[PDB]
């Protein structure tokens, strides 16, 4: 049935693979026996995702047989047929199945990105985009899958008004994650040093910059103090107990922020809010091992 | 082509249409999973009919070596072996009274038969499950463990019977001169027509079009349909009576032998006979077609096969050897002889590469490397059924039987079209006389007022002078 | 020596699991596929047994319905579910077809309802809600139309002014009713058509060829300036809005109780004709009819054209109601009930599956539009089965079992006796006419499509 | 026209996309009932687009307090503006379906372009989801309904009792 | 049809956006019988 008519879709790419000569007719039989057992594996019930990636590793390395075969028996890089975007197309649909049957695996979607970025060439920023799209809307509590798609952007286009929006969509998703809130700041940072060095070259051949971050650390603390609070939200001392236990990871975070930091004004900043016990020692030393760089 | 483009159009699209239609079936072509087999001599010296069984099943894989088989059964008489129409299932029917039905491939025995009456043939019905025999006088249908399921009293002498599948229609030809096509489905003698000739010697069905082929004593095939009275149409094959006939699957050759010596390679959608073997050292005892056109022979200790004997050329019509290795004699292509066997019949497999033949002591299976087609349909036939799929099938096919009247010598002349109180009622009847005859008299009169119109359509000294007095 | 024989791989043709479905090889050779005809003709034959032993045209009726017949019917052409009903007592509903219920019940008249329409009208103080509410149009028998509002729970995004928004006095009876769209302005025929808009209280034009009376209206769908007019010295007259004018008279036989435009050519149109005819008309050449729709015994009292615009449901003055083809001009299906009688109004739903027919025992019935077509969501293989019965059903039509067992419907005695009678007086009329042509020598050849057109006004050539 | 469906739970916001329409003439049907009750008919019509998962528990309860008063809450106006597109904000909205006519104003006040829908047919798609729910998860993870079940429950009855350890 | 790249309303919705953006704004035989049938 749909088997069947997914074979007949495989067909008119191996009829032409066949009349060039590159491809024997057993050949031709062989890969169509594999295609169908595949298809018929795919299709059937209890399918899985290590049905769908043997599937593309089979249809990768007969798609670099032929490769290696084109440039053997005829010795041309690019044959003007129809069989050479055909099972790369064919490579795209197997993935856009299974993105739609089994839309859990972070494996598989990672594995999809990766395909397309590779080959990147071919393919479209706005395809690039819909996938992210797709598994943003599918995961929208993953930061690793939000700071992958602003990393790839910032690192290919470096768009850093979309970059920004994106971040800012992931952080009114997830404002409990200080690992984003750090690689927010991370981004930041790499923009201004990115937008000044910009100045230094324009001098060569002829701090809001701080400040838009340490915006940034504050209201991290602040939503990183409530959402700490709201979980494991009771009399004097328990409310005692939580706020400490709150002033304790904020701390501790912001003593990571110091670890990621011009750098003097941040951390002044930074000790500025903070002022704002042992904890207070750790501060006054950190002010005089300050004075001393 | 006509000068009106709206006809033009019209049949242009149906045109391409149909080249749409047959461009993809040769896609299908090219997404079929096997491939055939085949037999190549790769030399000069080495000849094809110089093989042996042993050394086939020798250089062969354990499957089919396995399937190949041989059985000696020495108790009871000649043995005659059918295959079910999906290839699965064997039934042998012994002169006797053996009488065996077997899957045969994974070994089991579905139903065993001892009877005493002579047995002749015997056909699986409409799955592995119903078979029909033949006994000394009654027909029989048995069901799939062995057991009776009904008597058939007219089918008398029933000496070729054989089961057609699409209309469920089971042909009993005896001996008496008589034909009995007899539906299954419904339980009901469809038609029954008397043979005038003579006892039918031989049968056998055109499958393409369902039609029964008799082969009288004069030496007469006679081709027959449930509808009609009368034979379709008559061919003089040969002389004497006809031992055997076949029919290609594709439903356009037949091959028919007679007692006189005599081989006949006939066009049955043509009438004309393509060519006659006559070197026949013994009379030919049976023949049989394969689904790949490969021709079966047996002259009773012999058995010989051709490949590409049913076409058109002079080189096409089939030897027994030539002479310095002549390419445009056709040489037998395979060739078997047993010990003092006379080989009771013969029958392709289905969907392998065998042929069995049944004889004195048993059955036994030859393997030829192209005798059946490699790749089946699994819409129509499956040698692999589940019970579920079986029976649904068999659901869907009574659902989809052919009406009997259909069996026809073109079947595709369903398409054609043509334009195709004692005073009163004495009192009752004089009035309706009258008008009836008032009905004929205006009749007459517009008859009349045409034959005058259809004249105005066409159009003596004294005499001139007498003119204007009539 | 050279051999290979055939093996099978029974892994390859049976599956290694037990949950895998097998592969089902197929091999497209014609000499293994053996009986074409035959095979299709016995399908053809087994889908339209089983299209016949399917047929169930009715599924429903709308509520306890109307008190004294159902006169007027108009549908929401924007939405799907809404239509308005008005009874001859002089109340009005508007239907919910979903939910088979009522939204409110206005009694709106002393005198009968003449006409229903239901839109949105453009008011310049404010824009109505399009979207909490609905508006509908009733045109009365004593010297009325009156604007209601109906509060319809189709949006939940709110959350007063129930009825009667406006009324317009009149001065004759009104008598039909229709609301030229995307702008509107609605024209009412009386004794002589007016020209009405919303915001206005006196009708703003006057459109009348002469001084005869207006039975019925209807503006066209496409190219919306067109209106056509039926009144009852059984004359069609074209009027037209961009010019304020009537345009085009012709003058028929017998009285067109209806008329209705076609949605998907905007210059055709079917006129439901007294006798016994359904006359479909191009709109620019009028000196004859497109075609003739012909199989009722009885008044024709309404026509509809389905929105996919190929076919026209008709309902008669008999208790029936016929649905034909464009292309045929003979009834494809007849419908019927011993609890329907005199359908007085019909109306093809919007979708094109449904076809409501408002009868005047005081029910609103809706039917299906074909008698197999379900309502439920179908897979892909049944799907295909589906329009594969339906093509080759279509192929071998022509067959005379096929024909028999497909016309083979069941229609009441009385329309079968009646419909015998009309035929025994036409072939005999066709008789006498007959011994006329082989007697006179100069009698004109009618046509069929020409013969009840009694006289054009605009002569052209 | 009834694109987009929403879908509260226990455990987070659902978003879904509507693909056929069941004909909203014959949606009292025999048939059109009988294919909402079965699972397999049911996906041609209605497949997960987004799932949005609560943080805590304590979101959890405050935003099923937000909705039971009927107002709009932060994740689920992120959820909408991720996941609604755009168009014009006069003609052509976008048509999300809700359960709450209560919920709808503030829905479309939040949003003008979109236009809240809660007919008889929302109704019986909601009941089709709430009927079938895990099983149109497609895999994706969710805590045990049920458990999330009594576990708001309690605490949302306990915050409108005021219960106390006292 | 709305993604998680641009912005939707270009309105700033949360105190991040619009600190940001101040910020940035700052920034700017057989025969015979044959026969005779």
């Amino acid at each position: 049935s749909k088997t069947r008519y997914y074979l007949e879709q495989c067909i008119p790419e191996m009829d032409d693979l066949v009349e060039k000569g590159l491809f024997t007719k057993n050949e031709v039989s062989l890969i169509m026996k594999k295609r169908t057992d595949f298809e018929h594996r795919l299709n059937s019930r209890g399918s899985s995702i290590n049905d769908y990636i043997k599937y593309i590793n089979y249809e990768s390395n007969v798609n670099k047989l032929r490769a290696k075969r084109c440039k053997r028996i005829l010795q041309v890089k690019k044959t003007n047929s129809l069989s050479d975007w055909s099972i790369q197309q064919r490579i795209g649909f197997i993935y856009q199945r299974g993105t739609n049957k089994f839309p859990q695996d972070l494996k598989f979607w990672a594995m999809y990105l990766n395909y397309m970025k590779a080959r990147g060439n071919q393919t479209s920023y706005k395809k690039i985009h819909n996938i992210y799209n797709q598994l943003l809307k599918l995961h929208p509590t993953n930061v690793d899958i939000w700071i992958s798609c602003a990393k790839y952007e910032y690192e290919v286009h470096a768009n850093f008004k979309s970059c920004r929006n994106i971040f800012q969509n992931g952080l009114r998703f997830n404002p409990d994650v200080p690992k984003l809130w750090y690689e927010y700041v991370k981004f930041e940072l790499n923009f201004i040093t990115k937008l000044i060095n910009r100045r230094k070259v324009m001098g060569l051949i002829n701090a809001l910059r701080g400040d838009i971050a340490l915006t940034i650390f504050d209201v991290c603390m602040k939503t990183l103090g409530k959402h700490y609070i709201n979980k494991h939200k009771s009399d004097s001392k328990m409310n005692i107990e939580l706020n400490k236990e709150t002033l304790n990871y904020l701390f501790s975070e912001s003593l990571r922020y110091i670890k990621l930091f011009e750098r003097d004004y941040l951390i002044n900043h930074v000790l500025q809010f903070w002022k704002n016990p042992e904890l207070y020692l750790k501060t006054v030393m950190i002010d005089i091992t300050l004075n001393i760089r | 082509q006509t000068k009106d483009k709206k006809l033009r159009a019209g049949l242009k699209k149906i045109d391409e249409q149909y080249k749409k239609a047959v461009s993809s079936a040769a896609a299908t072509d090219y997404l079929l999973p096997e491939s055939n087999g085949y037999l190549e001599p790769e030399n000069e010296l080495e000849k094809t009919f110089k093989v042996q069984q042993s050394e086939i099943k020798s250089s062969v894989d354990v499957s089919t070596a396995n399937k190949a088989l041989d059985l000696s059964l020495k108790e009871f008489g000649p043995y005659h072996i059918k295959y079910a129409k999906n290839g699965t299932h064997l039934l042998i029917t012994g002169r006797k009274g053996h009488v065996a039905s077997m899957d045969w491939r994974k070994g089991q025995l579905r139903a065993e038969l001892f009877l005493n009456e002579t047995c002749h043939s015997a056909t699986y019905l409409q799955n592995e499950q119903y078979f029909a025999v033949a006994q000394k006088k009654y027909t029989f249908i048995y069901d799939h463990e062995g057991t009776e399921l009904h008597r058939l009293k007219q089918h008398i002498e029933a000496r070729h019977l054989d089961f057609l599948p699409y209309h469920y229609l089971l042909v009993t030809a005896g001996e008496t001169g008589w034909l009995k096509y007899h539906d299954v489905s419904t339980g009901q003698l469809v038609s029954e027509l008397r043979t005038k000739a003579g006892p039918t010697m031989a049968m056998a069905q055109n499958p393409w079009n369902a039609v029964m082929h008799l082969g009288h004593s004069n030496g007469t095939v006679s081709l027959w349909s449930p509808s009609m009275p009368e034979p379709l149409v008559k061919l003089l094959s040969a002389r004497g009576p006809v031992n055997s006939i076949a029919i290609d699957r594709s439903g356009y050759y037949m091959a028919t032998t007679g007692a006189d010596r005599s081989m006949k390679i006939w066009d049955i959608r043509n009438f004309k006979q393509l060519h006659s073997v006559e070197s026949l050292p013994t009379p030919g005892t049976n023949v049989s077609i394969s689904d790949t056109g490969l021709l079966a022979l047996s002259r009773g200790p012999h058995v010989t096969l051709w490949k590409d004997a049913l076409k058109l050329s002079g080189d096409s019509k089939p030897c027994f050897g030539s002479m310095g290795g002549n390419p445009h004699r056709n040489t037998p292509y395979m060739s078997h002889l047993f010990a003092g066997n006379k080989v009771e019949n013969l029958g392709f497999v289905p969907f392998e590469d065998l042929l069995g033949v049944g004889h004195q002591t048993g059955i036994t299976n030859l393997i030829v490397p192209g005798a059946g087609e490699a790749n089946y349909d699994a819409l129509e036939l499956n040698p692999f059924e589940t019970k579920k799929q079986r029976q649904e099938q068999e659901v869907r096919t009574l659902l989809n039987k052919l009406p009997a009247d259909t069996i026809t010598l073109d079947p595709n002349s369903i398409g054609s079209v043509d334009k195709r109180s004692g005073l009163r009622s004495f009192l009752r009847k004089k009035t309706q006389n009258v008008i009836d005859e008032r009905k004929l008299r205006v009749q007459k009169q517009l008859d009349k007022e045409k034959n005058i119109r259809k004249r105005n359509h066409q159009i003596d000294v004294i005499e001139e002078a007498l003119s204007r007095f009539g | 020596m050279k051999i290979k024989t055939i093996k099978r791989s029974a892994d390859d043709y049976v599956p290694v699991k037990s949950t895998q479905e097998s592969q089902m090889p197929r091999n497209l050779n014609p000499e293994l596929h053996p009986f074409e005809r035959a095979r299709e003709y016995t399908k053809a034959l087994n889908a339209t047994k089983l299209e016949r032993m399917f047929a169930k045209p009715f599924v429903g009726q709308l509520g306890y319905g109307h008190r004294d017949g159902v006169y007027a019917i108009a549908k929401n052409y924007g939405s799907l579910n809404k239509l308005a009903t008005g009874s001859a007592d002089g109340v009005i509903k508007y239907w919910n077809m979903s939910t088979r219920e009522e939204f409110v019940s206005f009694k709106a008249h002393y005198g009968l309802v003449t006409g229903l329409c239901v839109t949105q009208p453009r008011f310049h103080d404010k824009k109505p809600d399009l979207k909490s509410q609905n508006f509908m149009l009733s045109c009365s028998d004593d010297k009325t139309v009156k604007l209601w509002s109906i509060n319809v729970d189709d949006y939940s995004n709110k959350n007063n002014e129930e009825g009667l928004i406006r009324t317009f006095d009149g001065e004759s009876a009104f008598q039909g009713i229709d609301s030229h769209r995307e702008n509107s302005t609605f024209a009412t025929g009386g004794a002589k058509i007016h020209l009405w808009d919303v915001n206005r209280l006196k009708p703003v034009s006057d459109l009348s060829w002469g001084a005869d009376n207006i039975t019925s209206l209807k503006f066209n769908q496409n190219e919306t300036d067109i209106l056509a007019s039926t009144g009852s010295d059984n004359s069609i007259v074209l009027y037209d809005l961009r010019t304020n004018s009537p345009t085009q008279k012709i003058v028929q036989t017998m009285r067109t109780n209806a008329i209705c435009w076609n949605p998907m050519e905007a210059f055709n149109f079917v006129t439901a004709n007294e006798d016994h005819n359904a006359y479909y008309y191009d709109m620019r050449n009028l000196s004859r009819s497109l075609n003739v729709f012909k199989d009722h015994v009885s008044a024709v009292m309404d026509v509809d054209f389905s929105p996919t615009g190929d076919e026209i449901v008709t309902g008669s003055y008999d208790k029936s109601i016929r649905i034909y083809k464009t292309n045929h001009g003979h009834s494809r299906e007849i419908y019927h009930t011993k609890r329907m009688q005199h359908v007085f109004q019909v109306k093809y739903s919007m979708d094109s599956k449904y076809i409501i027919s408002g009868s005047d025992d005081g029910n609103v019935r809706l039917w299906r539009s074909k008698a197999w077509e379900r309502s439920n969501v179908k897979t892909t293989r049944e799907k295909n089965k589906l329009e594969y019965d339906e093509k080759l059903k279509e192929r071998f039509r022509h067959m005379p079992e096929i024909k028999r067992i497909s016309r083979h419907r069941h229609v009441p005695q009385v329309i079968k006796k009646a419909q015998e009678i009309k035929n025994i007086e036409l072939s005999s009329i066709k008789r006498r006419e007959a011994n006329e042509r082989r007697t006179r020598k100069d009698m004109p050849y009618i046509s069929e499509r020409k013969k009840q057109i009694v006289g054009t006004v605009h002569k052209y050539e | 026209p009834i694109e987009y469906l929403l879908f509260e739970e226990p455990t987070g916001y659902a978003v879904f996309k509507v693909k056929l329409q069941q004909d909203d003439i014959g949606s009292r049907l025999k048939e059109v009932q009988e294919q909402i009750n079965d699972f397999g008919a049911f996906t041609k019509l209605i497949e997960l687009v987004s799932f949005a998962p609560f943080k805590g528990a304590a979101e959890a309860l405050e935003n099923a307090n937000d909705i039971s008063e009927g107002l709009v809450s932060e994740s689920l106006k992120a959820i909408l503006d991720l996941n609604l597109p755009k168009a014009s904000s006069k003609k052509k909205n976008i048509t999300l379906a809700i359960s709450d006519k209560n919920l709808g104003p503030s829905i479309k006040e939040e949003f003008p372009y979109v236009d809240c829908i809660s007919n008889e047919l929302a109704q019986d798609l909601i009941r089709g989801v709430r009927l079938h729910g895990e099983k149109l998860f497609k895999g994706l993870q969710s805590g045990d309904l049920e458990r999330a079940q009594l576990g708001l429950g309690h605490a949302y009855s306990r915050a409108k009792v005021k219960f106390s350890v006292q | 049809h709305a993604s998680a790249f641009t912005r939707t309303q270009d309105v700033p919705q949360t105190e991040l956006q619009e600190k940001v953006d101040q910020v940035l704004q700052e920034s700017n035989d057989v025969v015979a019988e044959f026969q005779e049938e």
